[PDB]
């Protein structure tokens, strides 16, 4: 069994990474320019896009890639580091609103995770939660196109 | 300091 | 909840043949869609409302191997191109769509779910065309609405130059009509 | 002719899961 989502961590914190099209993507604000660990030693990033807050390394072992979305649906689903699925309504190119706001703690550690469409295809990567008084009602995300373009 | 993989999630729920 | 799927091979070539002849399959069943085979070909069979349905052009008039020996088909409709046997013990059934959605998702034998736009009662176009080799073996598989309900069963590919741009399917309506006849 | 034989299955009811480590 291979996973599309890797639960990763630095010395500072924990977050997620998603394998899309042979690349393991995550948030630059979490990984920075760090290398990813492997049994043969540290492997460097293939893509570093500080502006789009995106970094990518070659997909690791035990992983399988996710297919980018091509049906253009607005009914998204955020997957958390706890494997929780959260339906999100796409509000824009890189924004979406949770159908049921959740405490920020619930979305904690999921940046880098995938935003999926009704077919389980990648719509984008969870960039940051947009909260009001500790309640996440929306989320920022990196559209798959950005990834597709960076490659 | 490298980013280390500490776990994995399978979206389909595939057991084993 | 998005549509995700996974496949698991439960039997090999030689075990398949023996089972085909004996008609006695002792393997445990799990799932909504069964990957099925005859000495001739391999395709899919979908369980909807307690009945395991597939394409007549695949199963023909054959029995399905079960733990109690061969099981005769409950429904056969050469015209609707459908056949159905009682769903295997252990399987899980899908339920017909009621939301009338036109955005469907075809589940292939490789457990991939691909988007198709409904262009009529029995047709839908692939948002992303794939070579027909990719769709090979998926006849009898389900076309699901965004909520995961059976809209139809994959029947044939609409291709040219070896690439499928649309799919022809048996709407879940023909199933009820078939059970009624 | 021979019977139709189940040689595999496709499961749609599975939900995202953290792969247990063995
Ligand atoms: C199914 O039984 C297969 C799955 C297809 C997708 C590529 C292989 N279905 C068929 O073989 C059907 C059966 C036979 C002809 N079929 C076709 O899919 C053919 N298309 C077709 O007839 O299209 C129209 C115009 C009627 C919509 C293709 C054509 C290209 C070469 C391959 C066959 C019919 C319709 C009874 C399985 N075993 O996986
Ligand atoms: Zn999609
Ligand atoms: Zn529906």
């Amino acid at each position: 069994v291979e996973g599309e989502v890797q639960i990763v961590s630095t010395a500072t914190q924990t977050f997620l990474a998603t394998c899309i099209n042979g690349v393991c993507w995550t948030v630059y604000h979490g990984a920075g320019t760090r290398t990813i660990a492997s049994p043969k030693g540290p492997v460097i990033q293939m893509y570093t896009n500080v502006d789009q807050d995106l970094v990518g390394w070659p997909a690791p072992q035990g992983s399988r890639s996710l297919t980018p979305c091509t049906c253009g649906s607005s009914d998204l689903y955020l997957v958390t580091r706890h494997a929780d699925v959260i339906p999100v309504r796409r509000r824009g190119d890189s924004r979406g609103s949770l159908l049921s706001p959740r405490p920020i703690s619930y979305l904690k550690g999921s940046s880098g995770g995938p935003l999926l469409c009704p077919a389980g295809h990648a719509v984008g990567l969870f960039r940051a939660a947009v909260c009001t008084r500790g309640v996440a009602k929306a989320v920022d995300f990196i559209p798959v196109e950005n990834l597709e373009t960076t490659m | 300091g490298s980013v280390v993989i500490v776990g994995r999630i399978v979206l389909s729920g595939k057991p084993a």
